[PDB]
């Protein structure tokens, strides 16, 4: 994006002033559509010295004469030209800016526009600004951030030692990577991203994106009518153990509900009964075993069950010992289907096999599990897309890294889920994502494609939940997805 | 709401 | 509004190209809120060499990528460095122009944006400016006309040879007189009016304006609750004749409806005795006459009657004669109260009366009244405000000039309302108008605000008609007028 | 119409049995529409001899197997063609005839088919086809008569001896005569006009007319914004006398409530100022008259008021004496104005002065009127639209014979009025209709279009009366005018 | 719908 | 009516 | 009402 503002200015020729005005009249418009009416606010405009804080000041010269108040405090110690310029509008203008901050002067506001730092921050926010930033959070006032909420990292979302808490963020052209991952997901409050005049061409060529409503839709398989359950797709699901029972049960359903045609499960006896007990519906092949887990006495079977279906996921509840690793990796070595890998087979797994396998594969990790299979912290993992891509491109493979955003990579495009709430931090919620991917790309979408779609409707069925979202649980949040994809067309 | 148009 | 854009530009120092900008989006804004979604649209955007062009070539180039098809025709010889910049960045941006415009073009879109001709409209307009908005206005599409319908002098309202006609015109930080006055009013369509980021002591310094309903609103006198009759003022009414009975009784209860507290009519015996059979409220002074029409033996009665009012209304009904004509001026002579002047005393009014009167006056002519009473043709005084505005101050009063839009001025303040419809183009409406000016005045309000409030609550009453306008009629009028107000707070 | 069969067979060569089996297929339609599914009910169809009975037969066979029981009284004596071949497969799919009649017969049917004679009817019916008819006519059966109730002459509305009253008529091409006029109207119930296939052309090229109300719509002026009293015209109303004071009043309201910008009336004193107590916005100008009736003596002052109006309205409550038609007469030979000739003017009018008369003229008699005016019968010229178009043509005028059906002609075109009820058949109705025409004149339609407006809206005001119709007065329909007219739009 | 009635 | 803001 | 259509 920072090339793409300087493209526009520099070889298509729009000013980088209009560029300017354009931004901060975006954001008076969404600051009305937000508050209603203006003219009953008093406006404190916090504004650096760079080109977010010269965006605060036409934000600031476009109020005056229309609002109660308007008030610039002037943070910077020097000013960008366009910034400049646009402190020479505001005061040509009758405007009032201020260069020392007192805490009290939120006392007599209503509206704190922050335009300290955009996409220009470099390092931890200390001193005044820091202490200018902690006295607006502390105040209670509405706060509508230009850009992005001073102090988040836009292309981490990583906190500088402290950041805005935005009611409001009025960002331009595209959404930041820190709207999205957390924490400045949750600091920039209500995102509305204003198109400032760049190309359409320019804005479209961004190689990351936010999964939306239109996207999933335009993915969603085709119903023909003269269809019959072949059409749909067939997926084995090898999951659970005599520790593990459920697990395969929300995988098998999970696949059920979002079209798939036929759901095998292979898990061991007995604990394959509990799957037909419960919706018999669903196929639950008993696998004998020596001790309840699967090992490699039982790869031959599982390899001749992989034959008549599309897609094999394979990995909740299967549990993780010795017998186990020696199972999951000689079965995916060797089958040669996609493969869908969750839990207890990526904790397993021998990324060596990946790379040898032809048919594709899946990974969906939590933070946990990913950091456990490369070897590294939680906190070096967690919401780290660079790392997420490198790994599906080294192992030729999508990677779905699972937190409340979640990262959907194959190595060349990645795309973010925002859907969700805290509902599906709960055992369960896992197993059920994993049998809607197999589900999807039984049905003939891509894996990155399959990823794409449910992620996104498996938070969504989780926003449909009728009560509190703690109270949700993994059998609820199937039942609900038939109406996410209702409502999503 | 009337910073834009009046109407 | 010219000086208003040389001022922001070379004194408050926003660049030209930011005024431009702001003025193509709004029209961008304004056609969204109009059409709703732009992306189904095909728009055909017809722009001139000047910066009305230009706007229009700003209105192109956001409409790129973001609407089903945008094609400018560009009509002009050379481009105005604004205009010339945008055409750039039109193409810059992969925008089509063409200059060579064909008939059938009309049929491959949806709307036409006409950036034609804004304020630099210059004499009549010929050749292939003519054929193509012929062309437009034969063609049944959405018009969207950028500024001021090209083809209307926008400082007179007059078509110059022919103009376009709009669906909706977006104008620049006032109105201008040519949205106001007939036939541009006509032209216009629905005006929406944007705010392009003068400063806005500026646009207040505009010293023509429009009525509006919050100016009325707060002109409207106050009604403390310890009040009695007296406290809403005292009006003499001088009116009717044998030939005209009905004129008194309408001018009358135009007085009571808007909250007078006392209203007398002098009118000949026995034609006063229509106005208590119908409305009892009144009080309605038989005025002994020779013929059935005031002469100057009515003159002693009728100061002595004056005595013990605030204002006095003359002429609806008077007749023309040269009896009435003495009566009327040495009445006036004498009068040392305000005066509302109507119908028959205005066209045997002597000027020179108005003149010498140390009190103030309203006269309120229809056009062909005010023709007659300056000696010119109703062609030359029709809506001509510069001439209204040479009376009142010449003569000291305030001059009500009626028509579809009506003009109020003082000589150094003039008011436009554009509030009826034309019920009120029928016999009785003016009579009305006449008593609520006198109304007004006698409750404290000045001349002209008794005036600027009357012509708005008059035509807007007007509006309140339940049925077809066109059989509305005086009395249903007066009914409607306490609902004006009360929808006027 | 006939004429329209003949030429869709015989020139554009559609089988005139294709042309029988469409009329018989729109009746079945139109009692389904009507009595919603058919299948419960059981169908006696009266056939006779004629296209009419054939049509009955085509109806007969398109309910066979698909309602509860058919049957066909066959009554005539021989069969045309058609009739024979429809009669032909009633029989071979399954139909039963009888040709005896017998009065218990309406016992086992619910709907009676009124096929016996159309527009074939020649003569009185008498023997069994009168008393089948006064059977079905006592019998409270549901009655769906084919293309005109078998009695009625489709030409003037007559009844010939005897006639089936129909709650349903279903007719061919275009509405006739006789369903139009009374006593046909009513014996017709609800008329549904079916299209069965002749050319549009040749339906269209009929030359009488309902007035409908897409006619008027599209013949209502236009009211442009810039306009005045002047754009929609003057009208001078000579009416009233000393014992007929209430006419003057409600024709002059009559004009104003239809839009026309200025009323005038003439009346003699002090009768006059009876109108102004009433309505304010009345103009009423005293005549002094000898005895309370105009006269020769007034002669001068009436042309003169003529001068500067666009039409004048004469003759209610002038009262008839031989001072009135010396006035009437001379004042119309004189007056070059168009002249909405009505009630007592009409009286005493002398028809040499309507031949010699340069400017267009408008009569308004009843059939009282019109039979004194042309020496006949009030049962000779009742209906009588031949007459009244020779009479129309003989003049140079429009002929608007009022009754519950009204004609309206100008001895080319001619048109029929189907609105109103029976609260006009009081005094003073015709006097608001008068206004109404003289309105519209003043307002640019010719004296046709006036006329065809005004008699339909004066209808339709008096259907927009919302309690019993008997109570409505001349002044309520005139307050219903205006809503009339934003109903007709 | 007016194709095959007038009403 | 999408032209200025993506929500 | 099905003389004519059955849907
Ligand atoms: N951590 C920090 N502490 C204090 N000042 C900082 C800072 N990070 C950046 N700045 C200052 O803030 C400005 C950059 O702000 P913007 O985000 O407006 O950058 P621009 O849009 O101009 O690219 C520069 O003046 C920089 O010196
Ligand atoms: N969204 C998230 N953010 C941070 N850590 C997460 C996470 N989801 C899982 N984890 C980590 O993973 C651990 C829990 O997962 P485990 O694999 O240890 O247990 P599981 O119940 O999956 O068997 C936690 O200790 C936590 O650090
Ligand atoms: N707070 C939150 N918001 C949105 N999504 C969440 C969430 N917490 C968990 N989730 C989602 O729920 C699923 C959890 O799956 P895991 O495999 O992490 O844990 P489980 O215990 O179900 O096995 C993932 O799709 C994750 O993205
Ligand atoms: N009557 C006419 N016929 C043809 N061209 C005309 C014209 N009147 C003005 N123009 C041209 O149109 C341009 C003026 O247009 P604008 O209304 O855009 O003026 P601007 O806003 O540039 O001041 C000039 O190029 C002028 O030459
Ligand atoms: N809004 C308007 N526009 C143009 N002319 C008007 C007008 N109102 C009135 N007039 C003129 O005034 C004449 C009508 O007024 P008069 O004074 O002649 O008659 P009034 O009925 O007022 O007595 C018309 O001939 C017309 O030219
Ligand atoms: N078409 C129209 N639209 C709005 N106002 C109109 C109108 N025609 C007439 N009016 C208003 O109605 C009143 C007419 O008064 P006049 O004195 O012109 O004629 P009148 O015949 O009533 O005496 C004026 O206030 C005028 O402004
Ligand atoms: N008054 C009457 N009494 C008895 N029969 C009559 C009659 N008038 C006509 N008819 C008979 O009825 C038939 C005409 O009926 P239609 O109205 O069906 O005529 P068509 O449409 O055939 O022309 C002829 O057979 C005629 O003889
Ligand atoms: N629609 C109608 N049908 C038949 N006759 C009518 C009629 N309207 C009026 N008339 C006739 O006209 C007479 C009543 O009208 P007059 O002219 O005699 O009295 P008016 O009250 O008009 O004075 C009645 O005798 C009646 O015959
Ligand atoms: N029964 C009825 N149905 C419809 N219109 C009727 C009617 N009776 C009367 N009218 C209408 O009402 C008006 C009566 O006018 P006249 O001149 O006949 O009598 P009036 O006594 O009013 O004088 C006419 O337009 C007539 O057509
Ligand atoms: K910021
Ligand atoms: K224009
Ligand atoms: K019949
Ligand atoms: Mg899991
Ligand atoms: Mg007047
Ligand atoms: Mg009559």
């Amino acid at each position: 994006m920072k090339e793409i503002d300087e493209l526009t200015i520099k070889e298509y020729g729009v000013d980088s002033r209009i560029l300017m005005e354009r931004a901060g009249i975006s954001v008076v418009l969404a600051m009305e559509e937000e508050l209603g009416n203006l003219s009953d606010y008093r406006f404190l405009v916090l504004c650096g010295g760079g080109n977010n804080g010269g965006d605060g000041f036409v934000v600031a010269r476009n109020l005056l004469g229309v609002v109660k108040d308007v008030l610039v405090v002037f943070l910077g110690k020097k000013k960008t030209p366009d910034c400049e310029y646009n402190y020479g509008l505001y005061k040509k203008f009758g405007g009032k800016v201020v260069e020392q901050f007192e805490p009290s002067i939120l006392n007599e506001f209503d509206v704190v526009v922050d335009a300290i730092f955009g996409t220009g921050l470099r390092g931890e926010i200390t001193g005044e600004y820091a202490e200018i930033i902690n006295l607006v959070n502390k105040s209670g006032k509405v706060v509508v951030s230009v850009d992005v909420p001073s102090g988040i990292d836009s292309n981490t979302g990583k906190v500088l030692r402290t950041a805005v808490k935005a009611d409001l963020t009025v960002t331009f052209g595209v959404p930041k990577i820190g709207h999205i991952l957390f924490p400045g997901r949750d600091l920039t409050g209500k995102l509305k991203v204003a198109n400032i005049g760049h190309p359409v061409h320019l804005i479209n060529s961004i190689n990351r994106y936010v999964i939306t409503r239109e996207m999933v839709r335009s993915l969603l398989p085709e119903r023909p009518r003269d269809s019959h359950k072949g059409t749909y797709g067939k997926v084995l699901i090898i999951a659970g153990s005599r520790l593990y029972s459920g697990a395969p049960v929300l995988s098998g359903m999970g696949s059920l509900k979002v079209g798939t045609g036929l759901v095998k499960l292979a898990v061991p006896f007995p604990q394959n009964l509990i799957a037909t007990s419960r919706f018999p519906e669903l196929i639950s092949v008993p696998i004998d075993t020596e001790k309840g887990f699967f090992s490699l006495q039982n790869l031959q079977e599982c390899l001749e069950l992989s034959k008549d279906v599309d897609v094999v996921a394979i990995g909740p509840g299967l549990g993780n010992n010795e017998h186990v690793r020696e199972f999951v990796n000689e079965f995916l070595k060797t089958l040669e289907k996609p493969a869908v890998i969750d839990a207890d087979a990526i904790n397993v797994l021998d990324t060596s096999v990946l790379k040898e396998r032809k048919s594709p594969a899946v990974l969906t990790p939590h933070p946990g599990e990913m950091a456990r299979l490369v070897k590294k912290t939680v906190g070096d993992v967690k919401y780290n897309y660079e790392l997420a891509e490198e790994f599906a491109k080294e192992n030729d493979c999508v990677l779905v890294l699972k937190s409340a955003t979640t990262i959907v990579t194959d190595g060349e495009k990645t795309l973010f889920n925002i859907t969700g709430n805290t509902g599906l931090s709960k055992g369960g919620s896992g197993d059920v994502l994993t049998g809607m991917i197999a589900g999807f790309i039984a049905q003939g979408l891509s894996p990155l494609e399959a990823s794409t779609v449910s992620v996104y409707l498996h938070g969504f069925a989780a926003e449909l939940f009728e009560q509190d979202e703690r109270g949700l649980t993994a059998s609820e949040l199937l039942r609900l997805i038939p109406e996410a994809i209702r409502r999503l067309k | 709401a009337a910073w834009l148009f009046e109407a």
